[PDB]
C-alpha cells in the first residue's frame, strides 16, 4: 500500500537541476471554430 | 459561419394592439464567433 502523492523537497540550498522550476504551457488549437485569440496586428503612423 | 449577429432598434409608439405602419432600419448592435448551432429559440421574460 501507498497514499499516491508525496512533497516535493525544496530548499534554496538545492544545486542546478533539484531546484524548483515554475512552469507553463502556452496549450492551444487551430481552426475548428472562428478565430478569437491572436496576435498583435502592428499600425503604423497615418500618412495623407 | 459560425459568426453569430444581431442587429436591432429601439423606437417611441403609442399603439394598443398591433405593428406600427411605417418603415425602420435595424443597426448592427453585436457580432460574436460564438460557433454554436442554433435550431430552436424561446424568449426570456420577467414574471
Ligand atoms: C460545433 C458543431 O458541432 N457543429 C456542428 C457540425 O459539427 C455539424 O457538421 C453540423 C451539421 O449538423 O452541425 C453543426
Amino acid at each position: 500500500c501507498y497514499f499516491p502523492l508525496q512533497s516535493y523537497g525544496f530548499q534554496p540550498t538545492y544545486g542546478v537541476g533539484y531546484q524548483p522550476y515554475r512552469v507553463v504551457v502556452l496549450s492551444f488549437e487551430l481552426l475548428h471554430a472562428p478565430a478569437t485569440v491572436c496576435g498583435p496586428k502592428k499600425s503604423t503612423n497615418l500618412v495623407k | 459561419d459560425g459568426y453569430f449577429k444581431i442587429y436591432s432598434k429601439h423606437t417611441p409608439i403609442n399603439l394598443v394592439r398591433d405593428l406600427p405602419q411605417g418603415f425602420s432600419a435595424l443597426e448592427p448592435l453585436v457580432d460574436l464567433p460564438i460557433g454554436i448551432n442554433i435550431t430552436r429559440f424561446q424568449t426570456l421574460l420577467a414574471l
